[PDB]
């Protein structure tokens, strides 16, 4: 049926505003359906912000009312958030969301957006190859030194899906995030196999491909 | 405001188990509560709708019951695909509300990890520091002890961890230890080990290098 | 050939050598006219249509509701106010509740209290308009036994006909469709791939929330409150929940109301009357007084009688001396062969060259014995045949 | 302090230093007891609920059918069969219907015709039975002002219960729960999270499909033709069609019924009325005639007029030497300060030692013109209050 997907900046200045919009597709955005924003602090539960119907009709929570404004553009088929006076508290994952029609709870979700509130700038990683050293052997990335979250890393352009594991990224006194991602291969391929893992790093636009060998 | 508590807010459970979810509203909200699975990194996904109706592409293992004041959530034979963080939401009053959520994760079979060490890239050297990084792979419990000892020196406060999310298929966790050291401190010493304490190891896995080999 | 099985069968008889005749056509009812020298034919309203029919009103019979909001004042206070009160999304219901201190009031009184919900509709029924131009009656006529049959449209814009029946010549129809059915006082309901015609008074005052004509985007609701009881009003809150699904209910206060069908767009409709007056100058026996058949028949049946008291037979002819006249009739004395009762099947005649060629011959047998005679001199059947009245 | 803003109150005036007092307590009202000597009292009957209710009958009232099979028969060839008739999972309907040559048999007159559809029952409502094991009323005591609150359980079988009040001492109930409500001729009826009690025969009158307990595998659905109506026989077949939802026809059928509530797997009522008898033997004044409070009170609040012409105050005191006993009185004339009316907050007491401790008192006054005083001496308040009776 329909595909949701959110857009904005990943950073805000406190008392900044943040700004994020849901584009809808497979299906139109006036269908009888309410459209809501929901988010989730890291490491927390999940927290209903708002809700607008196609006729532009809006509902907020209480708790952040004043603050919010949600609204539609039929025009590109999405909806968007915005949301005033942030602190470190609206530092959250922020989902867009569909109602089913008998006004039934969430029936589509999208993938979501990490957004924080920070002074702090954004600066793009670094990324170092973990080299395999001489049954099974195990390499991987050194994804380094960035701001804020979070960071995406593939491998072999997506094909090598298997034995992967990227670990959350842990927080530096430098106040920069560090992450690696890791895969067991076998040994044997080694030498007859080219891998190279696939950074991103969104905020900052940067996207880097490394090759781990030998 | 309708609050809405679930309990617990954790959970342990081998598969095969019967696994019971309890959601408690502050008012009567009816019937009009939903449930909802998100697995990590995901967006929660719907399970039940109005206390007890069961959604298309779930598993029927899945029930709901209840109304009123008092809901639960039943998953009547755990399966390793179940580890996740289960909520409820009311939408009978607005605002809709959710309960904290509730964590459901998997007891196995022990296991114990496989080890591996990676030394500092030259690349990374040139840029002035150098990053040690220990893996622990595959292992269950969660709990693990990795102690670094440069030149036998036992390692403290200059090191971080981080762990994956259980594994939904072997139920396993994976951990990265990161020793983090200046070049010229890294220089200055030779042997770089790291030693892993698990309930699935007899002994003490140590791996290890020396500079530039 | 039809007819014979047909439970609403009328029998007219025509007038001398006259021109006209008149007849009733209902639905799923046949007419057989007989005229001296005429071909016996049958007359059928097949099918009544409706094409192009325009939505008047719907009506939702089934919703449901979430997201309850409430407002509510102290006593002289003025009144409770909800943003979504107007909006076209909820239902609302303004009502008074007993305030004290016990629940946040200064003083001991009645309260403004107003709650809102959303409200969504899941099924409907949709009520359309019909009008003459788009109604089509579906006429049938076969002659009585043997392009020896023909379908014609008659419409409230066109109720004149003429049919041809190959070397029958021609009949034609003049109808009334003014006095079939009156549809100026009548509605085409739907609900639930179910369908009624309805009376327009009876259909305006059905109490349900409703929209005229089906717009795009989203349709708005009238009376929603038809659908939904507020319940238990306390200090701050109030209870709202659905009914049921009326559907049953509707279904039930249309048991005796006239009942259709749908066929992709255009409706049908079973509740067929029609006047018409049958003009049959133009109509003829195969002209031709050929020669009796000469070969033997066989019955390939034996003869039945039908609910009307008339006998169908069937027969196989040996000739190849076709087209020729058979030769039917009934006898009580086989000396004199003097013929009694009548043929419904007028003159029939065996029109194939082939030998073994089948016939239906439908007879109108006198009461008490009789025998059906079919054939020439030695060869020639017969078939003892006794009519009970009843 | 409850019971003040309750519409549904009564007084109960005690009898001498006597021992019991009786009472009625409904649902949503409360009972204020005074006896002199005694501290005045308020009964409450909070929640009456009912546990492990037992599923006597389920009644089906949205289906669905589809995948009809039919068998007909020729006159004086039997009676027509199907496989399925017998089955469990269809609904079948026998009838007669014309036949003839037109139609495959070889003589006029009635057919056998059965026809069976898949059954699948969508939505159903359930009657389960009320044991007076599983009743439980809820009984909540508070003394009038100020552990001063308690809550007991009332069951059938358990119908006396004490409870204790603090420095009140305690209080003792014994009720009637057969005069209660009579539920052996009720069952808890739960559809689509609507909950009503009806009578038994009434519900077993209820002419829907229906099976008895909700057993695993398949429920077997009885009179399953409730749900379905067969129509339009023709010769070989026959059309099968739902009704509607019969929800709303229900809950239109349900208009005057008792309301109840879920609460998890427990019903609640509401329906409330229990005879009680209320021992006041061991209950007491705080038993200190305290020294009077020496500092002054000053109103939190401006008095107010209950729905039962009582009056409500609130002050707050400026003392330490708590705990000490409140002068609170009426009085028309305020040189001999002649005491009128009386207090429903029976000898009222500041029990905290702090200062600006506050307390609630409901006077009784007299009709006309009065003063509401509070206060000894100097510092006392006064208040002027009109009491118009209606």
């Amino acid at each position: 049926q329909v595909q949701l997907q959110e857009s904005g900046p990943g950073l805000v200045k406190p008392s900044g505003t943040l700004s994020l919009t849901c584009a809808v597709s497979g299906g139109s955005i006036s269908s009888s359906n309410w459209w809501s924003w929901v988010r989730q602090p890291p490491g927390k539960g999940l927290e209903w912000i708002g809700e607008i119907y196609h006729s532009g009709s809006t509902n907020y929570n209480p708790s952040l009312k004043s603050r919010v404004t949600i609204s539609v553009d039929k025009s590109k088929n999405q909806f968007s958030l915005k949301l005033s006076s942030v602190t470190a508290a609206d530092t959250a994952v922020y989902y867009c969301a569909r109602d089913r029609d008998d006004l039934s709870p969430f029936d589509y979700w999208g993938q979501g957006t990490l957004v924080t509130v920070s002074s702090a700038s954004t600066k793009g990683p670094s990324v170092f190859p973990l080299a395999p050293s001489s049954g099974t052997a195990a390499l991987g990335c050194l994804v380094k030194d960035y701001f804020p979250e979070p960071v995406t890393v593939s491998w072999n352009s997506g094909a090598l899906t298997s034995g992967v594991h990227t670990f959350p990224a842990v927080l530096q006194s430098s106040g920069l995030y560090s992450l690696s991602s890791v895969v067991t291969v076998p040994s044997s391929s080694l030498g007859t196999q080219t891998y190279i893992c696939n950074v991103n790093h969104k905020p900052s636009n940067t996207k880097v491909d490394k090759r781990v060998e030998p | 405001d309708i609050v809405m508590t679930q309990s617990p807010s954790s959970l342990s459970a081998s598969v095969g188990d019967r696994v019971t979810i309890t959601c408690r509203a502050s008012q009567g909200i009816r019937n009009d509560l939903g449930w909802y699975q998100q697995k990590p990194g995901k967006a929660p996904k719907r399970l039940i709708y109005a206390a007890s109706s069961l959604q298309s592409g779930v598993p029927s293992r899945f029930s709901g019951s209840g109304s009123g004041t008092e809901f639960t959530l039943t998953i009547s034979s755990l399966q390793p695909e179940d580890f996740a963080t289960y909520y409820c939401l009311q939408h009978n009053s607005y605002p809709r509300t959710f309960g904290q959520g509730t964590k459901v994760e998997i007891k196995r079979t022990v296991a114990a990890p496989s080890v591996f060490i990676f030394p500092p890239s030259d690349e990374q050297l040139k840029s002035g520091t150098a990053s040690v990084v220990c893996l622990l792979n595959n292992f269950y419990p969660r709990e693990a002890k990795v102690q670094w000892k440069v030149d036998n020196a036992l390692q403290s406060g200059n090191s971080q961890e981080s762990v994956t999310e259980q594994d939904s298929k072997d139920s396993t966790y994976s951990l990265s230890s990161t020793l983090t050291l200046s070049k010229a401190d890294y220089e200055k010493h030779k042997v770089y080990a790291c030693e892993v304490t698990h309930q699935g190891l007899s002994s003490p896995v140590t791996k290890s290098f020396n500079r530039g080999e | 050939i039809r007819c014979i099985g047909v439970s609403n069968r009328d029998f007219v008889e025509g007038m001398s050598g006259g021109t006209w005749v008149d007849v009733v056509l209902e639905h799923g009812g046949c007419v057989t006219v007989m005229a001296q020298d005429k071909p016996t034919v049958d007359i059928e309203l097949v099918t009544t249509t409706v094409s192009n029919m325009a939505e008047v009103r719907s009506y939702c019979y089934e919703a449901s509701i979430s997201d309850m909001a409430s407002d509510s004042r102290c006593p002289t206070q003025g009144e409770a106010y909800l943003d979504k009160q107007s909006d076209t999304q909820y239902v609302c219901k303004r009502t008074l509740v007993d305030r004290g201190w016990g629940n946040g009031c200064g003083l001991f009184g009645k309260g403004s209290l107003v709650t809102c919900a959303k409200f969504a509709c899941s099924k409907k029924m949709t009520g359309k308009s019909i009008q003459p131009e788009n109604l089509e009656y579906r006429i049938m006529l076969s002659v009585h036994g043997s392009e020896n049959r023909a379908k014609v449209e008659i419409t409230p814009n066109s109720p004149r006909a003429e049919a041809t029946l190959g070397g029958f010549g021609s009949l034609g129809l003049d109808c009334e469709p003014r006095t079939g059915l009156d549809f100026s006082d009548l509605y085409y309901l739907t609900m639930n791939n179910k369908h009624w015609l309805v009376h327009k008074e009876w259909f305006h005052d059905i109490p349900l929330p409703w929209h005229a004509g089906a717009d795009t985007g989203t349709p708005h609701w009238n009376n929603k409150e038809a659908l939904v009881e507020f319940k238990d009003a306390h200090a701050k809150r109030q209870t709202v929940v659905v009914l049921g699904s009326q559907e049953g209910a509707v279904h039930t206060a249309l048991a005796g109301a006239l009942e259709a069908e749908m066929d992709g767009a255009k409706g049908r409709l079973s509740s067929g009357h029609l006047k018409c007056r049958l003009k049959m100058d133009k109509l003829r026996l195969k002209g031709v007084s050929y020669s009796l058949c000469t070969a033997a028949f066989t019955f390939t049946k034996i003869p039945a009688e039908t609910l009307h008291g008339t006998v169908t037979v069937e027969v196989q002819y040996a000739g190849t001396d076709g087209p020729c006249k058979v030769p039917a009739q009934m006898a009580v004395d086989m000396q004199t062969l003097t013929p009694v009762g009548r043929l419904i099947t007028a003159n029939p005649v065996i029109t194939e060259s082939t030998e073994n060629s089948k016939m239906m011959l439908e007879l109108d047998p006198p009461f008490g014995d009789s025998y059906i005679v079919i054939g020439v001199g030695e060869k020639k059947i017969t078939h003892h045949w006794h009519r009970s009245g009843s």
